[PDB]
């Protein structure tokens, strides 16, 4: 909706980082002697109401380099905003494209592709799948911003949050579906039982043959207290370009930024953990031609059931 | 040129007057502002460039339909519910508003000037048809005869009291204000456009939503042809003694037909909806079309 | 005292239009999301590939303004139940587009017309939209007391108006509503915007609408009489109806141009306010009960339970 | 499964009709003077365990014409059967392809494509979508067998069948989902209230620009008795080639054939019908990029709710 884009745009720290990332990439790709010979082809993949396009314009102006912008966006309601802006402000420098990036037949290859397809668990919005399908119209030496992102997990104990998830039981579905799906939540009344560890990582452009976005990760969390595990807090970090990053991981959290809240993967049944014991969690990223989803299971100190098998309770639509 | 800086994308109407000056109406049906404008082109080929116009003015709301009030006057069918009258000045450089009467309760979609030239009839989406006096600037009569939006109204060329009307209620009403019950219904698909025959007072043609162009005699038995693939927007006869009928549509094409509705010419020049057609009074073989693609195409019709 | 809105089908500048409407005392504005005349193609080339923006920007108002002050309107050219297959398919795509843009803006309500008997495909498209995504937006079905065909002037020579008392036939607009909401399976998001005509129907035709979810009452400017002072008023027939409607606590919408040109447009609303103040005040029952209207509660069981 | 293909193959009337259809098409496409010059390229689209391939071989032998067979099949379990058969019996004349027909890049265009993708309601197995996506590798003058198929509907009164559907209520789903989905059923204890009428028709190859498989059909059924409508029996007819047809419509039923049972579209609530009244039903065929489904509603003599809106209760997977 409009007011969903509105609140995203209300985070100036994020777009200043995007501005700085693009600014740096333009200087690296275009030398001083080729300032006015070389026009860089930028493509905002998922332009929304156009915060990045604006940042791309600001970036080029502070760098003093020439750019040609495409603004690809599938949401036709947002494309209305883009085109009104484009007519009034931007002009012919920005070519608004109303299409899916995985479908769009590009009339030109890009030097840079810029995207904002990251959620609270990084790849929970299918950023890998989208940028893989947009990869073909990147130049062989082309750059992606972001170039990398990683998701993190940490075991938590919250009898409040467990009791909250429990209450999300609905008519006409599995009685325990609510435990087999992640939630975006500002975690407050909780206890982080161990330090976050990296779960899944993705690099763009992807150069590994048979680009497989399926994953399986085993994490061992040393717990130094007695407690009751109720779920797993999820965070993420992303490398926009080089040293320009965004992060919601508590220990490396970008200061001021409030666009992404933490994600929560619950478990059906609470699990006792003694001091000295290791919590061992297993996370899968799964997919077919239609859906992507996560499955997860605790294997130590006791086994849980595998949560969300075949995405029965939760899928992410392709 | 003592006029607005930029005209609107969607060209709605184009009319030639006696000498051969091209009148243009246009609306912005997209973007921030949804207004309309009126333009004059003593040079028809210069259209639709705003830097080379005789006259031009910005109206309060969009222009749904217009037609020439002889030489000076221009009568407008506005979205506001007003029927606006504008008059060219003596120099014919400015366009001052004569009158603008908010009487319709919805968009005024069609307008036509009657034989006398002091009267006109308007049709609106409020399902009404009103008779105007252009002198006293008042509504003479108001008629709710249809049961749905009035699409097209067309005054009889040579009879002041007579006019046609068609609506989405699937009715073609032939009127005569001399009768107590003025309307008379002529006996599938909704009618969208009307055109009286210029040389025959009893003959008229109508285009429908399905693209069929029909030939109707008042007394009687009808003839028709599937000219367009989509709705017929307008029908305009040529100034010839033996007239050719120009048909425009939402299929983005123009077709010129003979008396038996056989296809003579075809033009897929426009990329958007073809909104109007006007035959050049100087050169009878020339026909000017305007569309929402912002083109003003001049067609050489083989005659 | 009374909650009122303004219906317009012509908005040249959305910011300016609201200001005028607000200055006249109206609480909200019923208006289009796309230009009523901006007909769009979705199948056939080249018109389907029409460039440029399809409508105004959402940025022209604040999120809050969209959420509280604007009521959407379906475009008049959109006819989902057309006999022509092309127009049907186009109107389907257009209806979804307009509804989706309504949701995007976060409009509290959106008007759709019931101006004919068969609105099956209209219902099918709306029901599909309701069961897609999440929204709390209401849908107000614009339905007349008296069908347009039944209040036309008897001025067609070879087509006289029905001068016969047709008990069932005069209730036809309720059957349009009834069928529509039955098809849509009594969605709580679908309600009635009852359009009041110049000539009110028989009493039974009005009683028909008792117990129906009437959220709005559309009042054309044409139905207003003029008093000795030269200001808009209503008949005693319409007065009793408004008094009944005020009990239901509906929102009154004014539509149409200013036929009382010499006066302001606030005068129409001032008259509704005048009626609102001039009603029988709530008794001890209605004062206390105010709040519990149609609120379901479990019957008390003082034996089984301790109160 | 294997035993699902087994029971299909146990219908000799069906494949004899396919044999005869192909036999006739070969004679029409290849004259007597071009008997041994012209080798026709046949492509069985959805070969299963290869009943059609065999029929295509029999057809060519009784016609005495040369053919080159492709056997396209997506089910990899069936492809095991095909390849074992192909090695042992058929040989290099049959090229077994293990692929989706909508995906497969053909190395040659076909003169004939043969398919068996029809269900009880004709298009309920998405035969339109599959053959549309296989259309590109048909010659400009190429033939499809079947070339056409039509679905039929008829109102029925069965308090037994209504009561049967009712009992299909399951945990963890809509309480009335069972009424918003079709069933294959040998109709026995029922009353057909009116004569079947055609619902949806499909032609292959499809030559209408913007090939739209969505549909909306209004049917009016004159009822000459008092009764209680409980649902709509569905049947189908198909034109394989010219006068060679298959049909399960009771009045034109192919004698002996027992491959397809009738389909049943129920309604939530029974509807009273007086003698002289017309039952008016509305049927939609709907789709998105992922699913196809039917919606339906009764509009006379009283209105029902629209059944299966947005395919909430029943979808057919693309
Ligand atoms: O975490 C979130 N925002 C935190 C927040 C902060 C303040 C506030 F008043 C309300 C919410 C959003 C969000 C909000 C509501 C419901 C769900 C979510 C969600 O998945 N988010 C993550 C997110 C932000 C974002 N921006 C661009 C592109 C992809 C994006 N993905
Ligand atoms: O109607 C059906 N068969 C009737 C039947 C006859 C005898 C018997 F002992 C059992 C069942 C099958 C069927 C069976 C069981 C469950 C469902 C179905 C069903 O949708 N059918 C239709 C069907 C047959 C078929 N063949 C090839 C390709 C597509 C096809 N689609
Ligand atoms: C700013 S939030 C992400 C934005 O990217 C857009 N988006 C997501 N996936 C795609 C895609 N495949 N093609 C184009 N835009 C996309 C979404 O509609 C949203 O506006
Ligand atoms: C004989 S039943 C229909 C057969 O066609 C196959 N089939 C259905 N759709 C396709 C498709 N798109 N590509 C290939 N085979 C298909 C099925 O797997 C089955 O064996």
């Amino acid at each position: 909706e409009s007011q969903t884009y509105e609140v995203f745009e209300k985070d100036p720290i994020k777009y200043s980082q995007y501005q700085q990332a693009i600014y740096k990439c333009l200087l690296d790709r275009v030398p001083e002697e080729e300032k006015d010979t070389n026009v860089q082809v930028l493509m905002v993949l998922g332009a929304g109401r156009g915060p990045l396009v604006n940042a791309s314009l600001r970036a080029a102006k502070q760098a003093d380099r020439r750019i040609k912008l495409y603004a690809v966006e599938k949401n036709p309601n947002a494309v209305v905003t883009l085109e009104n802006w484009q007519f009034e402000e931007w002009g012919s420098q920005v070519t608004v494209v109303s299409s899916d990036m995985r479908e769009w037949v590009a009339p030109e290859k890009a030097d840079i592709i810029v995207s904002e397809l990251l959620g609270s668990f990084a790849d929970n919005e299918l950023s890998p799948e989208c940028l893989d399908g947009a990869q073909h119209f990147l130049k062989d030496d082309g750059v992606s911003i972001p170039g990398e992102y990683t998701s993190f997990l940490a075991p938590i104990s919250s009898s409040k949050l467990y009791n909250e998830v429990r209450a999300c039981r609905e008519k006409d579905r599995d009685p325990e579906a609510q435990f087999e799906m992640p939630y975006v939540v500002r975690l407050h009344n909780f206890h982080q039982l161990s330090a976050p560890q990296p779960c899944f990582t993705f690099s763009h452009p992807n150069r590994d043959p048979m680009i497989d976005n399926n994953r399986y990760c085993t994490l061992e969390f040393p717990v130094e207290v007695n407690t009751v595990l109720h779920g797993f807090a999820g965070y993420f970090e992303t490398v926009l370009y080089q040293d320009i990053t965004l992060s919601i991981r508590p220990e490396t959290h970008s200061p001021g930024m409030f666009s992404w809240f933490p994600i929560l993967f619950p478990i059906k049944q609470p699990i006792t953990v003694r001091e000295g014991q290791t919590i061992c969690v297993r996370f899968w990223r799964c997919s077919n031609s239609k859906k992507v989803w996560y499955e997860w299971a605790v294997t130590a100190p006791v086994c849980s059931a595998i949560h969300n098998p075949t995405g029965r309770s939760y899928t992410i639509g392709l | 040129p003592n006029a607005p800086a930029c005209m609107e994308r969607q060209l709605e109407a184009a009319r030639y007057r006696s000498d051969g000056a091209l009148l243009l109406g246009a609306s912005s049906l997209s973007g921030r502002c949804w207004a309309g404008s009126l333009w004059l082109f003593k040079d028809p080929c210069a259209a639709p460039n705003e830097g080379f116009c005789s006259a031009g003015v910005q109206t309060e709301a969009g222009v749904a339909d217009l037609t020439w009030v002889g030489e000076r006057g221009i009568l407008v069918a506005s979205d506001s519910g007003a029927v606006e009258l504008w008059e060219l000045d003596e120099n014919e450089t400015l366009i001052v508003s004569k009158f603008c009467k908010y009487e319709h309760d919805d968009i005024v979609s069609t307008v036509s000037v009657l034989s006398s030239g002091t009267q006109a009839v308007s049709g609106s989406k409020d399902i009404c048809i009103k008779v105007w006096d252009l002198a006293q600037q008042v509504v003479l009569s108001s008629y709710r005869a249809h049961a749905a939006q009035v699409t097209c109204v067309a005054a009889s060329p040579h009879k002041d009291s007579v006019f046609l009307s068609c609506s989405e209620d699937n009715r073609i009403l032939l009127w005569d204000t001399r009768c107590p019950k003025p309307a008379s219904q002529i006996g599938g698909y909704l009618p969208t456009s009307l055109a009286w025959h210029p040389q025959q007072s009893e003959v008229f043609v109508f285009g429908d939503e399905n693209g069929t162009v029909s030939l109707v005699d008042t007394k009687s038995c009808v003839l028709s042809s599937a000219v367009h693939s989509q709705c017929v927007t307008g029908l305009v006869f040529s100034p010839h003694s033996v007239p050719f009928l120009a048909s425009l549509s939402e299929d983005c094409s123009l077709a010129v037909l003979d008396s038996s509705l056989s296809e003579l010419f075809r033009s897929q020049a426009h990329r958007d909806f073809v909104r109007d057609a006007t035959w050049s009074p100087l050169n009878h073989s020339l026909l000017t079309t305007v569309g929402w693609d912002h083109q003003v195409v001049h067609h050489v019709v083989p005659t | 005292r009374v909650s009122s809105g303004r219906d317009l089908n012509c908005v040249p500048e959305i910011a300016d239009t609201l200001g005028a409407v607000a200055k006249q005392g109206f609480d909200f504005l019923c208006m289009p999301v796309f230009h009523p005349r901006f007909k769009r193609e979705f199948i056939q080339e080249p018109a389907k590939n029409r460039p440029g923006p399809q409508t105004r920007s959402d940025l022209l108002l604040s999120g809050r303004d969209w959420n509280t002050l604007i009521v959407g309107k379906l475009s008049p050219w959109i006819r989902p139940d057309s006999k022509v297959e092309k127009i049907r398919r186009n109107s389907e795509a257009a209806m979804l587009q307009e509804l989706n843009f309504g949701a995007y803006l976060g409009l509290p309500a959106f008007l759709l017309p019931l101006n004919q008997e068969d609105n099956t495909n209209l219902a099918r498209v709306l029901t599909n939209h309701i069961h897609t995504g999440h929204h709390s937006s209401m849908f107000w079905m614009r339905v007349p007391l008296v069908a347009p065909e039944d209040l036309r002037d008897d001025i067609i020579e070879n087509a006289p108006t029905t001068h016969t008392e047709e008990y069932s036939g005069e209730e036809k607009t309720w059957m349009w509503w009834h069928n529509f909401r039955t098809l849509c399976d009594y969605s709580k998001r679908i309600a009635v915007a009852l359009e009041i005509g110049a000539d009110l129907p028989s009493n039974h035709v009005i009683d028909r609408w008792l117990g129906e979810p009437i959220k709005a009452a559309i009042l054309p400017t044409s139905i207003f009489l003029t008093n000795k002072k030269g200001f808009p008023v209503l008949s005693k027939m319409h007065q009793r109806l408004i008094f009944r409607l005020l009990k239901l606590e509906v929102q009154f919408i004014i539509t149409g141009t200013n036929h009382h040109s010499e006066k302001e447009f606030c005068s129409y609303l001032q008259y509704l306010e005048y009626l609102s103040q001039n009603r029988p005040p709530p008794n001890a029952y209605e004062l206390f009960a105010k709040g519990y209207e149609d609120y379901l509660q479990s019957p008390l069981q003082p034996l089984m339970d301790n109160l």
